[PDB]
RNA sequence: GGUGAAAUUCUUGGAUUUAUGAAAGACGAACAACUGCGAAAGCAUUUGCCAAGGAUGUUUUCAUUAAUCAAGAACGAAAGUUGGGGGCUCGAAGACGAUCAGAUACCGUCCUAGUCUCAACCAUAAACGAUGCCGACCAGGGAUCGGCGGAUGUUGCUUAUAGGACUCCGCCGGCACCUUAUGAGAAAUCAAAGUCUUUGGGUUCCGGGGGGAGUAUGGUCGCAAGGCUGAAACUUAAAGGAAUUGA
RNA sequence: CCGACUUUGUGAAAUGA
């Protein structure tokens, strides 16, 4: 019983994909099988933006954003609810 | 415990807009642990935004060396530059390409250093192609062009004027108007200047760049 | 010397807790009426209650 | 007058380090664990609150009034996300009365790192 | 110093001190360690 | 991995049979 | 430091933390894709040299020189074996700390061979598209990679055009992808797994219930682990595939 | 192996008196 056309990963034209480390557990999963999100998160949340912009020394300053690109494996993704088991039909769309 | 530490006045060379970058502190001069030459090489990391009182340049962290101290006032000469971490990550996104280069340059006062330059390709407006990639040969042509341009830009009289070029992004705005015939190259910069081997002391030479 | 501050429960954001025991609310400071800080309260609370708040810094976060 | 607040805010602890503009001298250094009894509450956000207010008091005891934050995760080949204490300590160090100079995330990201701990199949707990 | 015995054996520690008088300093002189060299110590 | 470790059992028992045969050689 | 929590551990011989410099050796983030190259294995920093290669273009040449292939031959990940070099990180073995009824494991600390380079072997992987290779026809579409041809309309380029970047159209050749049966099939599913009881284009390898068993033996390659070739007795009525309802 | 005295002169700073 085959569950996915691409196998769960998107490798076509290759035979080998260099692997990466899960950010949670450090399981080794190939780069193009790993649930990759690029999250860009403010240093603070919106209860802590004015209390730092009324304490920034120089007026007109803008907060940075944590740009980082986290990698996860399938186990840590399912466990963290980054992704969910979708129905047989709904499983097929990519948006 | 902190009653034996006295502050000093950190001030930057005269090629900068504003000076008096900050205050540091040393243990007062004993013998053997004399304070003056005891440290001698504090490397400070002052952003170019509050050395030129601007905010378009909240990137470009300029890194300064202390090279000699003068009576409760420590002199300083330029040492390097780099992006603040946050800038460069915001510069790199999917569906484009990143181009980088590096080159040793030796300037007229015998200063060896390294230039790391970076660029990214544009989307020309009306583009419906979802990506803007080069073809890995245009990449190498423009990397060669970047190295050639930067060598020709540099090899000039000193770091004095060489930072008079670093400040207004001379290398940047003069890269594309030489290499856009191959790609647009938006957000060309010089991500880093790493001073490799500082030559000597030259009391006399410090004191015109810094006053 | 932390002096207790009073705040008014402007709107109840939810009823959190593992067992469903803690209300999770927004308190608006009476003393300086621009400080909206979000806290966990125990027991029945409805809108507008003046609330005795020993420590100010400790706040909840959405679905704490 | 400025300092540099090397906030090493990882999991498992949060370290607040205040140094002069050149990094060669520690003005004051309180951890989240110095202020709690529990080896598990040494990483709670509250530890960062009181450990930050203690730094603020010691800095006003001494002369600096504004402070360049340098937020930092563990870095290296570990998580790049600053731990629970980062935002909390920043809130405390802002609201306790002090001025914050320029915010920046300086957590070491390698160009590419050595083997990371755990083995192939990772921490399977 | 290793001599003799109804079996062949050294009979005492084969690592001798640096100052041991000539004629006693036979064996492994002033050895910091012994056994097969593994790991960093084999650098 | 029942099949794998079965394979490994037979592998061990087969080195053991070769060990016995070079005795009886 | 570490975890849900702890300790072994390091620590007033100043650990962790901060900055500066050095050294060593590994890895080449982000850009990085339903993307490229390769016979498969596999291949990501720069520049140079070396030789090779598909595709495209061609009013060049030769003219059947071709397809697939028992014997035979090359390459063949990781692990492994022998011997120099290196000894960063990680780490089978091993030792400890916890957990537990026990815990030879999961968790954590130290750590050997190993991980990297070279010389020499080994010859297997879920070596996967679980789909041999060559060829023909059959359905639709937009993407995208490479080359090429045709179109104006602008460039932060260009002594002006050309070119290069972008847009439109079309041919090949790739990896794919999306809808649909008029098809197939045990079905999942497949536009190639289709053009099969209305059965034949060519070619190689291979299976005949489940075990026993990839085992015994014999041979043969290998230093060794191993590899290649490989039964029978006897046992058994099911083993298995796809999908459906439930639990 | 180690300390002191000795061959063993010249002058400079830092801590102790
Ligand atoms: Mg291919
Ligand atoms: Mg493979
Ligand atoms: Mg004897
Ligand atoms: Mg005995
Ligand atoms: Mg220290
Ligand atoms: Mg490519
Ligand atoms: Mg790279
Ligand atoms: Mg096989
Ligand atoms: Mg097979
Ligand atoms: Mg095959
Ligand atoms: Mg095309
Ligand atoms: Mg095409
Ligand atoms: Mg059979
Ligand atoms: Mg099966
Ligand atoms: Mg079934
Ligand atoms: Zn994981």
């Amino acid at each position: 019983t085959f569950k996915r056309r691409n196998g769960g990963r998107n490798k076509h034209g290759r035979g080998h994909v260099k692997y990466i480390r899960c950010s949670n557990c450090a399981k080794c999963c190939p780069k193009d099988k790993a649930i990759k999100r690029f999250l860009v998160r403010n240093i603070v949340e919106q209860a802590a933006v004015r209390d730092v912009q009324e304490a920034c020394v120089h007026d007109g300053y803008v907060l940075p954003k944590l740009y980082a690109k986290v990698h996860h494996c399938v186990s840590c993704a399912i466990h963290a609810h980054i992704v969910r088991v979708r129905s047989r039909e709904n499983r097929r769309n990519r948006e | 415990p902190f009653t034996k530490k006295q502050w000093y006045d950190i001030k930057a060379p005269l090629l900068f807009t504003s000076r008096n970058v900050g205050k540091t502190l040393v243990s007062r001069t004993q013998g053997t642990k004399i304070a003056s030459e005891g440290l001698k090489h504090r490397v400070f990391e002052v952003s170019l935004a509050d050395l030129q009182n601007d905010e378009d340049q909240a990137y470009r962290k300029i890194r300064l060396r202390a090279e000699d101290v003068q009576g409760m006032n420590v002199l300083t000469n330029f040492w390097g530059m780099d992006f603040t971490t946050d800038k460069l990550r915001s510069l790199v996104r999917k569906w484009q390409t990143l181009i980088e280069a590096h080159v040793d340059v030796k300037t007229t006062d015998n200063y060896m250093l390294r230039m790391f330059a970076i660029g990214f390709t544009k989307r020309r407006p009306n583009q419906v192609k979802r990506t803007c990639y080069a073809q890995a040969s245009q990449i190498r042509q423009i990397r060669r062009k970047m190295v050639e341009i930067m060598v020709n830009q540099a090899a000039s009289c000193d770091l004095k004027e060489l930072v008079n070029k670093f400040i207004p992004e001379v290398i940047g705005k003069e890269i594309e108007k030489a290499t856009s015939s191959i790609f647009p190259l938006q957000n060309v910069y010089v991500r880093k200047v790493k001073i490799l081997k500082a030559p000597k002391f030259d009391l006399g030479k410090l004191m015109e760049v810094h006053g | 010397d932390t002096q207790v501050k009073l705040a008014v429960v402007v709107k109840v954001m939810g009823r959190t807790g593992s067992r469903g025991q803690v209300t999770q609310v927004r308190v608006k400071f009476l003393d300086d009426q621009n400080r909206l800080i979000m806290r966990n309260v125990k027991g029945p609370v409805r809108e507008g209650d003046i609330l005795t708040l020993l420590e100010s810094e400790r706040e909840a976060r959405r679905l704490r | 007058v400025f300092g540099v607040a090397h906030i090493f805010a990882s999991f498992n602890d949060t370290f607040i380090h205040v140094t002069d503009l050149s990094g060669r001298e520690t003005l004051v250094r309180i951890t989240g664990g110095m202020k709690v009894k529990a080896d598990r509450d040494e990483s709670s956000p509250y530890a960062a609150m009181l450990a930050s207010q203690d730094v603020a008091t010691r800095c006003k005891e001494l002369g600096i009034t504004a402070l360049h934050i340098k937020l930092r995760a563990t870095g290296g080949n570990k998580t790049k996300t600053p731990g629970p204490g980062a935002q909390s300590a920043l809130r405390a160090l802002a609201r306790s009365g002090m001025k914050i100079g320029r915010i920046e995330d300086v957590t070491p990201v390698p160009t590419d790192s050595t083997r990371r701990k755990g083995g192939r199949r990772g921490r399977r707990l | 110093p290793h001599g003799g015995g109804n079996h062949q054996h050294i009979g005492h520690a084969s690592t001798v001190r640096r100052d041991a008088p000539p004629g006693q300093k036979v064996g492994l002189i002033a050895a910091r360690r012994t056994g097969r060299l593994r790991g960093q110590a084999a650098a | 991995m029942r099949a794998k470790w079965k394979k490994k059992r037979m592998r061990r028992l087969k080195r053991k049979r070769r060990k016995m045969r070079q005795r009886s050689k």
